């Protein structure tokens, strides 16, 4: 009884039915066109998921930049090929980058200038770490779940 | 002690006073008095013991001369075996707040003369020893229960005892004390008892042994005290145990051995309690009972 | 200190036995129940009465309330 | 200083000399368990109380929805809620038995312990009263209004006391919020006093069913009463859970499942059973002011009880006459309760006034009188 | 002689005692729930979604 | 009993603790912080409720309610100031109180001490939650930065955190539970404070000289009751003086901007009383380490008693220790300052050093200079 009543009250403080609902958001990998980018909304902060043509695994995958200020290797925790998902939040002060233009063809946070390449990394700007990267899994091809 | 017995055994022969009832004394008869001697004082059930400047021979003879009356049947040759007595964890409390001090006796069922462990049990009792307000060592004494009894004025006196009977026995302690320290005292006592079954050291035993040795030797200081032993040894043990035997039986004991024997007869056992006097503070067997484990 | 100052008591003996030596709920029939009844018996004629005496008032009170809701055909014997 | 470690420790000496070595009569009955129960009860309400408060939003536009969310979204939220609302009842039951007991054994001769008791009750009563408004349901709302509106019967110094209490001109947000704060507070104040209560008690020890010196034979609280106490706990906790797990709303009126609406009034406005008896007395006197007084005194009267003891003996055990008068009284409360769950139409009303009329009459005239008369039959 | 054996290896030392309750309780839970759940469900045969699930789980459209 | 304050189970507690209480005759002003600390609590709690009666714990009304409380409630603004500043007044008093006990080895009153420490811990936690309530930028972010440290604890980190938030980030579920917590804790403090005073009355007050006062003790009243009230006024003045003429002197402005999880304030820095700690946290680059440093930075206190080597108690007669003590105090000032500054040179190096010296003093110097001190007395 004790153990139970206590578990009962303790799980009481953990997340509730509703907050666990907006917990995750899924994205269909079979409705996004090449190049063009579309942003959603996750755990409050926007989420970026772009479908790159082929000028991003050959143009922005060969980028030759010596002293990199953040351990971002494309074989650590990055599955999807023509696919790239990342937190829509500039790791600086929390601002939200863009997806239209840009210097390195990637993104652009008009808050302080920080230029984010088309790979989810800081280039010409202050911002310390690189755009936060979320967790996920693969069991459904035309489907991805973040949360 | 009497009250102790009377509840410790209750409904058994051992629960009787050696002085008998007040009624019995009033009405016993030339008859019954005869009968006792008659039925009880019989040769096989007797031992002629002697010690001093006497040769076994000479003695043995005189005996052959007066210890006549030869037995016909076979019944007169048969040593009557006694129906054993039931030990009962209980208590009897005789309250009289007009009594100056209070007495308390706590005990557990014993093993009986035969059983060897009686030796260990004694070695144990040697560790908790005894005390009265006139011991001089006072706060420096070695018996933890003693010392404390001084550090806090726990009692007046206390003693560990290992009464042994043919088929049974009473193991415990008895202390006298003021109406307001009974508790603390008891507490500490039951405590020490516990420590016995749990963390007795080789220092405690080595000391207890050297004490016991002196104590045994001591019982044989004179002629009277020797015949007593012999009168007993034979009658009870069968043979006669020499200081050489005893001693070795003692040198064999170690800490480990004690913790095991005390545990055996002490740990989690329902005890007998005799409270007499202004005992308003001893109270609750239940509590007293629980003091029989963990320490 | 609350155990000792209480009162002056003399010449009283009490004998009791360890729980382990005696029975848990002894003589349920020969002693228990008979007393459970005795007790019950003795009090009933004290307690019960007014409680019962209330059930009535509750009943009448309630019962009578309903009755005052139903219409009295006598109000309508000449409404032709 | 001392041998063991629970008499020489300025803390264990308080967890001991109050719950383990504590001198207890050897003959106290089940009517003495309510003490600890009442405590344990508190220990729980406060806990479930917080657990809820951690999900509640005190605001006339979210109170209802929050409570609802608490039930439908929070893990075991619903469970935690039930327990709290029902814990309320369980609380009162235990208090009423506790109180009755004291009356039937003249425990009230322990003046302080008694008066602290009464206060404790008062606080408990107020406490619930506010806690009821929180869910802001129809009944929540209206119960607030009906009651708080009584204060306006006081002359001059009241028509204001009310608008002050509301923080406005009617029961509204300003109120809700302050009530919530109050509901968070009072429980603690109860716990506090409860400490003082038990202290004045430990100044004399427990009274026993016979009403004669226990010194001749007292037992240690542990394990005797600690064990008894826990059994007592289970023997209650059972129905408490039983009702709260199989018939949740058996007790609670439904109109409180309808979000409060100041514009529409519920068919019948009636409190939770434990306030019924009082409600009935309030409504017996037609005159806001009088009824108010009757309500007040209906509970305040308790303070008088001590000064209204005439028997040469303490407990009613050996006083048959008093006993039935006592049970007549008890039943007299049952009735008042019932009368309170009914409207204001004949016969109810008349039955109402009578019951209340007899309630006071007993505690004021019979009890003390039958007491005296009792004494003379013993030839004292 | 279980009572004996028990009082010896289990209920003797306040340590093995406790140690028993722990483990013991573990077993109790693990198997009290099963029974309870099972009993409960049985008393509600075919009313729970655990039952009527087969009707939409991989058998429609 | 003859009179009626020794035979009354209640007045016997309002007396034997505040009127007949045996007090040294030589205790100084560093002993007033005791009562002040108390009175302080008595007040915060009061102003605390008064506010709570107009507050609405909700990520969509918390800010606006606090604002309303200030703009609409009678003396609401007043009541608010007093509370927010009362917070400071509280800490100042606690810090003096604490230092005092260090400089006079009051910590040899083991229990009284440890209870003290706890009381502080509680107070600290208490404020921390109270800060989030107004749900302003700093409110929000302060929450996030700190609470986010817990995730450094391997395994239970992530778990413990999302539990603490009631979600995945500091949000309503949190606000509300914090409010509840802020309503509770003060009482818990009052509670322990009782126990604190109890373990104290088990030995009586320690005196500046550090030698048996039994030879000359005076009755708390009127000696210290009077002294105490004076002490109160000599403090209450600046407390009111700042809270009535410079309200926000202490408080950062970013908390006048309704919290927004999307944008982060330029600089996230706590109230002065947490600064010293903040500075130690950030000195260590490694969330986990910095967390530990923070913890121990305050937990260390518990060790103090077991770190006394002088044959004397108070530092009055130990010049060497004294300066080491003052070096320490100043060492805190610095840490404080370092905390109100960003993470750029020189600050960072100065930071790591200060912290490094903070522990080194309480861990090695103090106990060593103590021993060495003893031998100079030839003991
Ligand atoms: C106020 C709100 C009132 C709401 C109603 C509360 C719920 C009512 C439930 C009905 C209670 C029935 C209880 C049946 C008990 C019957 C019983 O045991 O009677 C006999 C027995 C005789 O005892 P002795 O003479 O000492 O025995 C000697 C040793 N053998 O009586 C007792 O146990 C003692 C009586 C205590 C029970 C009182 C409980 C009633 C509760 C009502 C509260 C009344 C107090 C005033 C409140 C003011 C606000
Ligand atoms: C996964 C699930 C498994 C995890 C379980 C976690 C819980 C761990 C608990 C450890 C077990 C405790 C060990 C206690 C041993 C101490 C002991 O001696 O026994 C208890 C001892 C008895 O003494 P003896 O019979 O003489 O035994 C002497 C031994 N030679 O004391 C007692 O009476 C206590 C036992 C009775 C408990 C009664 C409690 C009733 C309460 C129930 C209410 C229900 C729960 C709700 C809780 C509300 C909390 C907010
Ligand atoms: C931590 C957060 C730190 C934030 C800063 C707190 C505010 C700082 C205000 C500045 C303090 C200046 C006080 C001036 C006192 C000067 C003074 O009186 O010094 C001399 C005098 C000499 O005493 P005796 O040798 O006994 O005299 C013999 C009899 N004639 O010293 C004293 O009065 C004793 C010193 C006690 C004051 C301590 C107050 C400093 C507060 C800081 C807290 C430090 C402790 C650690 C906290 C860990 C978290
Ligand atoms: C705030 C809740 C209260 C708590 C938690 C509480 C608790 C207790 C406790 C623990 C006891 C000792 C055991 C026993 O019940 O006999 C006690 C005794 C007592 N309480 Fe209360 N009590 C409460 C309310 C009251 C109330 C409202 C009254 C009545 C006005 C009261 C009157 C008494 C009396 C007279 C005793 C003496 C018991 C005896 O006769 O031995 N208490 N209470
Ligand atoms: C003195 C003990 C307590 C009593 C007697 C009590 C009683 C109640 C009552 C009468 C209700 C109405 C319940 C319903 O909707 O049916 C309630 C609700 C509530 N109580 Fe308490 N309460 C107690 C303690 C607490 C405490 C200590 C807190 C937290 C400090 C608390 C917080 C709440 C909350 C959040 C609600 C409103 C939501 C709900 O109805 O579930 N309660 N309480
Ligand atoms: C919760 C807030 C606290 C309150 C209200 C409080 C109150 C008091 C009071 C009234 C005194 C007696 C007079 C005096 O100040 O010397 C006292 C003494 C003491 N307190 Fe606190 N205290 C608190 C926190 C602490 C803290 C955090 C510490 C340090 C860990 C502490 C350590 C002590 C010590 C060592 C004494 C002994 C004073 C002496 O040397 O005579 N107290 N406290
Ligand atoms: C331990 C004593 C207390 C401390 C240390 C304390 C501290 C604080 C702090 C740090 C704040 C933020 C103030 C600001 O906005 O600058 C605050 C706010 C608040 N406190 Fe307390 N508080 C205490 C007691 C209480 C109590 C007992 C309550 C009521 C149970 C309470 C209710 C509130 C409310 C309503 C707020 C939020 C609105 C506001 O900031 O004015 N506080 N408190
Ligand atoms: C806010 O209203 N709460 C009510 C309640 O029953 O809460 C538990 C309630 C609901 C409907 C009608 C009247 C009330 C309050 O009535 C009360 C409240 C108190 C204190 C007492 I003394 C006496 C009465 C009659
Ligand atoms: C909710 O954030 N509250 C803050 C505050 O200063 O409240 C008074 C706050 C604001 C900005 C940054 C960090 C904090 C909390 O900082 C704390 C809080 C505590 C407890 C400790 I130990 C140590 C530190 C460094
Ligand atoms: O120690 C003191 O003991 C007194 C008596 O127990 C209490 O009233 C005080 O609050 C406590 O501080
Ligand atoms: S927040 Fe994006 S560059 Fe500063
Ligand atoms: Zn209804
Ligand atoms: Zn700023």
């Amino acid at each position: 009884a004790a153990k139970n009543v206590v578990t009962q009250f303790i799980s009481s403080l953990s997340a509730s039915a509703d907050v666990l609902a907006l917990s995750k958001i899924e994205i269909k990998l079979s409705d996004i066109p090449e190049g063009k980018n579309v942003a959603f909304k996750w755990r409050g902060k926007p989420l970026f998921v772009r479908h790159r043509t082929q000028a991003e695994i050959n143009q922005e995958a060969e980028v030759d930049v010596s002293k990199l200020r953040d351990p971002q290797h494309d074989l650590d925790r990055v599955k999807k090929p023509e696919w790239v998902i990342l937190v829509g939040v500039c790791t600086h002060l929390g601002c939200v980058p863009i997806a239209n233009s840009g210097d390195f063809g990637g993104y652009y946070c008009p808050c302080h200038g920080s230029h984010y390449d088309a790979s989810g990394r800081i280039r010409k700007g202050p911002a310390p770490y690189n755009l936060e990267v979320p967790t996920y899994q693969f069991v459904g091809d035309d489907l991805v779940v973040v949360g | 002690f009497d009250y102790l017995h009377a509840t410790a055994f209750q409904g058994t022969a051992l629960a009787r006073t050696v002085e008998g009832t007040t009624e019995n004394i009033k009405h016993l008869t030339r008859a019954d008095l005869a009968s006792y001697i008659d039925t009880h004082f019989k040769a096989p059930r007797m031992v002629l013991a002697a010690a001093g400047g006497i040769s076994h021979k000479e003695l043995v003879d005189a005996a052959r001369q007066h210890f006549s009356g030869v037995s016909f049947t076979y019944k007169e040759d048969a040593v009557p075996i006694l129906p054993r007595c039931r030990f009962t964890g209980s208590e009897i409390r005789a309250r009289d707040d007009a009594l100056p001090v209070a007495h308390v006796a706590l005990a557990v069922e014993g093993p009986g003369w035969a059983d060897p462990d009686n030796v260990v049990l004694h070695v144990a009792n040697a560790i908790i020893g005894r005390y009265d307000r006139t011991f001089g060592g006072g706060k420096h004494l070695s018996s933890r229960l003693a010392a404390l009894a001084v550090e806090h004025k726990l009692c007046h006196s206390f003693q560990t005892f290992n009464t042994s009977y043919s088929d049974t026995g009473l193991f415990g302690f008895h202390f006298v004390a003021d109406p307001l320290s009974i508790d603390d005292m008891m507490f500490c006592a039951q405590g020490e008892w516990m420590r016995l079954c749990t963390s007795t050291t080789e220092s405690e035993v080595k000391r207890a042994k050297n004490h016991l040795r002196s104590a045994m030797v001591a019982q044989l200081d004179g002629t009277t005290p020797v015949c007593e032993t012999i009168g007993s040894h034979l009658l009870n043990y069968g043979r006669r145990i020499s200081l050489e035997e005893w001693d070795s039986r003692i040198s064999a004991v170690d800490a480990r051995m004690v913790r095991d024997v005390c545990s055996k007869y002490i740990y989690d056992k329902c005890p007998a309690l005799a409270a007499v006097g202004p005992i308003e503070q001893l109270l609750d067997y239940n509590r007293i009972r629980s003091g029989m484990y963990w320490i | 200190i609350h155990f000792g100052n209480l009162a002056r008591v003399r010449h009283i003996i009490t004998y009791s036995l360890s729980p382990f030596e005696q029975r848990a709920i002894p003589n349920i029939f020969s002693d228990a129940l008979p007393n459970v009844w005795r007790r019950f018996s003795s009090q009933v004629f004290k307690v019960a009465p007014p409680f019962l005496g209330a059930y009535l008032l509750y009943s009448w009170g309630t019962q009578e309330f309903e009755r005052l809701k139903r219409k009295n055909p006598a109000d309508y014997e000449n409404d032709q | 200083m001392a041998p063991n470690i629970r008499k020489s420790h300025p803390l264990l000496k308080m967890i001991n000399n109050s719950l383990i070595d504590l001198p207890a009569p050897s003959n106290i009955s089940a009517w003495w368990n309510f003490g600890s129960l009442l405590a344990v009860c508190l220990m729980t309400q406060i806990l479930t109380g917080l657990l809820l408060a951690m999900h509640y939003t005190a605001d006339t536009s979210l109170a209802f929805s929050s409570v609802a969310h608490t039930c439908r979204n929070v893990q075991y939220g619903w469970l935690i809620r039930n327990l709290h609302a029902n814990g309320a009842s369980f609380f009162f039951i235990c208090i009423f038995l506790h109180i009755g007991r004291g009356l039937y054994y003249g425990s009230y001769l322990y003046k302080e312990t008694w008066n602290t008791g009464v206060i404790l009750l008062l606080t408990l009563m107020a406490t619930a009263f506010v806690g009821y408004v929180l869910p802001w349901g129809q009944m929540s709302f209206w119960g607030a209004t009906v009651i708080t509106n009584l204060f306006s019967a006081i002359p001059y110094i009241g028509h204001t006391l009310v608008e002050w209490a509301w923080g406005g001109f009617s029961v509204d947000n300003p109120t809700l919020t302050r009530f919530f704060a109050l509901h968070f507070l009072l429980p603690f104040a109860i716990a506090g006093i409860t400490i003082i209560h038990l202290t004045f008690l430990h100044e004399s020890g427990s009274n026993n069913p016979l009403g004669i010196s226990s010194d001749s034979d007292k037992i240690p609280f542990h394990p005797y009463y600690s064990f008894k106490d826990i059994l007592g706990l289970t023997l209650m906790l059972t129905p408490f859970l039983t009702l709260a797990l199989f018939s949740p709303n058996l007790l609670g009126d439904p109109e409180n499942f309808t979000p409060a609406n100041p514009l529409v009034t519920p068919p019948h406005i009636k409190p939770e059973w434990y306030f019924l008896f009082a409600y009935a007395i309030l409504r017996s006197i037609p005159n806001k002011l009088g009824g108010v007084l009757a309500l007040a005194a209906s509970v305040l009267i308790l303070f008088l009880i001590p000064f209204l003891h005439k028997s040469k003996q303490r407990t009613m055990t050996f006083r048959p006459l008093s006993q039935t008068l006592f049970w007549l009284l008890v039943a007299n409360l049952l009735i008042l309760t019932w009368i309170g769950s009914q409207p204001v139409e004949h016969p109810f009303i008349i039955i109402g006034q009578m019951a209340s009329l007899s309630y006071f009459t007993i505690l004021l005239i019979l009890f003390p009188t039958i007491g005296t008369l009792e004494n003379k039959m013993l030839n004292y | 002689a279980l009572l004996r054996q028990a009082y010896s290896a289990l209920f003797r030392r306040t340590s093995t005692f406790a140690l028993t309750v722990v483990l013991g309780a573990v077993l109790f839970e693990r198997a009290f729930d099963q029974g309870a759940d099972a009993i409960f469900e049985h008393l509600n045969e075919g009313k729970l979604w655990k039952h009527i699930k087969h009707k939409y789980e991989a058998s429609e459209e």
